[PDB]
């Protein structure tokens, strides 16, 4: 039901990382300027991180969030 | 009203030996992540630091099982620790500090220690300070896993006592106890004077003593009568304050339930409207197109919407400092979760709300979102501001 959207987002993260080799800004991953879509992108990344497929990096609270695939 | 600024966890359940700080919105925070991330342990942490004694209520089998048991890269903790930081700028806490810190540690031997703003304190002292601030260790405003079922199975008497509390009639019970003490002394003095008059019944001596006793008796009788009137007045006022409170919350409950359950309706019921304190508080609800059912007979989503309508009916009359929800959406579809989240967001202007969820429709309405994920058997957090996010992305839309 949602598993395909989480996997889709993973493949996007991996493909972009294979091209830049640098951490991906969370902001660049959010496809619409709508609170539910911001929230859903964040959630799908947290799903991926709990499964060990990405790492979420944040230095300071409410600071820039970056994503690296594992 | 005071509100939670942050929560610090160290060695507590899935949170490891490096202190983890969880910041909160003054308004609506959502705590999100996968099931199994440790997001729900944050709810248990708040029950814990506010004095919870029941391991089961904190989703543990024994108190010592709250202590971080070690992970791939970490040893077990020597103790579990949680600290909660309240903003007190308006002195909701009777403490002359802009910040009130409560800290609890539990050790493998099962003992707990508490601190209040750095100084040691007993659990009783902590509960007293929380009571003074009208913060409940596990009151109606805390609805964690299993608490909707508890509210459904709750006795009508227990349900009324909740309204007794909100209404504030405890001050009337106090005044009554003191007037009964005065009445007691009056009666004792009357019986004493009555014995002395009986014995009295030399002429000048006995007449003098009889007149003085008859006069003391007359004062005592007037004093007795005025105390009895005062008690009667107190009892009327107590009933009045309770009924004013009940009728306003009852109205709230019907409106809110009709809003959460479109086409539905519901009522609070006093088992004895003539003397409310001799009976319980009952609930009947009629979902759209279904028969009238009574709350203990309700299942699934209807049951959760009813319990939530009751919580918000109270918070609209007398808002608590914060509300803490988890699993309230387990039997609600997206359409229903939307209605609850809108109600939460609208009420979050008057109370702090902390909702543990993975439902994006609930998430969407939050001021801040705390994402939780478990990395190598250890939970860690990432914090996001939705207002900030909206601004940053609107500006990128150029």
């Amino acid at each position: 039901d949602i598993e395909k959207y989480v996997e889709e987002l993973y493949k996007v993260v991996k493909k972009i990382y294979e091209k830049t080799g640098t951490p991906i800004k969370f902001w660049d991953l959010v496809p619409d300027v709508e609170p539910k879509i911001i929230a859903r992108t964040f959630l799908y990344l947290l799903f991926l991180e709990n499964m060990g497929r990405v790492e979420i990096i944040q230095e300071e609270p409410f600071g820039e969030i970056l994503v690296v695939p594992m | 009203m005071p509100y939670i600024e942050k929560l610090e966890l160290k060695g507590f359940k899935s949170y490891g030996n490096k202190k983890v700080v969880i910041p909160f919105s003054k308004g609506f925070t959502a705590i999100v992540g996968a099931n199994g991330s440790g997001k729900s342990n944050i709810g248990d942490a708040i029950l814990f630091v506010l004095g919870g004694l029941s391991a089961k209520a904190m989703r543990a089998s024994r108190i010592s099982d709250l202590i971080f048991a070690g992970s791939k890269n970490e040893p077990p903790a020597k103790y579990a620790e949680v600290a909660i930081y309240f903003n007190n700028e308006d002195r909701g806490f009777p403490i002359d500090e802009d910040e009130v810190v409560i800290r609890r540690r539990v050790y493998p031997d099962g003992r707990s220690s508490y601190w209040l703003n750095g100084r040691r304190a007993t659990r009783s002292e902590i509960l007293d300070i929380l009571t003074a601030a009208m913060i409940s260790p596990d009151g109606y405003n805390i609805v964690l896993q299993g608490d909707i079922t508890k509210f459904i199975k709750m006795s009508p008497l227990e349900r009324r006592l909740l309204i007794d509390d909100i209404s504030g009639i405890a001050e009337y019970d106090s005044k009554k106890e003191k007037a009964l003490e005065e009445l007691k002394q009056a009666e004792e003095n009357l019986a004493r004077v009555d014995l002395l008059i009986k014995e009295v019944k030399d002429f000048e001596i006995v007449e003098r003593r009889y007149l003085e006793l008859k006069s003391k008796r007359e004062k005592l009788e007037a004093e007795k009568e005025s105390i009895i009137e005062f008690i009667n007045e107190i009892e009327k006022e107590k009933k009045n304050v309770f009924m004013r409170t009940f009728e306003a919350i009852s109205r709230n409950f019907s409106e809110i339930f009709a809003k959460l359950s479109p086409g539905g309706s519901a009522r609070l019921i006093l088992e004895n409207p003539e003397d409310p304190f001799s009976g319980g508080l009952e609930i009947e609800a009629k979902p759209a197109g279904k028969d009238v059912k009574r709350i203990e007979a309700m299942s699934g989503g209807e049951k959760a919407l009813t319990a939530l309508a009751f919580v918000f009916a109270i918070q609209k009359f007398k808002p608590a400092p914060f509300y803490l929800f988890d699993e309230i959406d387990a039997h609600l579809d997206d359409a229903n979760v939307k209605r609850v989240a809108d109600l939460i967001k609208e009420s979050s202007k008057e109370s702090q709300f902390i909702v543990i969820t993975l439902r994006d429709v609930m998430m969407a309405n939050a001021d801040k979102i705390i994402g939780v994920s478990m990395r190598d058997g250890v939970s860690k957090v990432v914090s996001l501001s939705l207002e900030k996010a909206m601004k940053i992305l609107e500006e990128i839309r150029k």
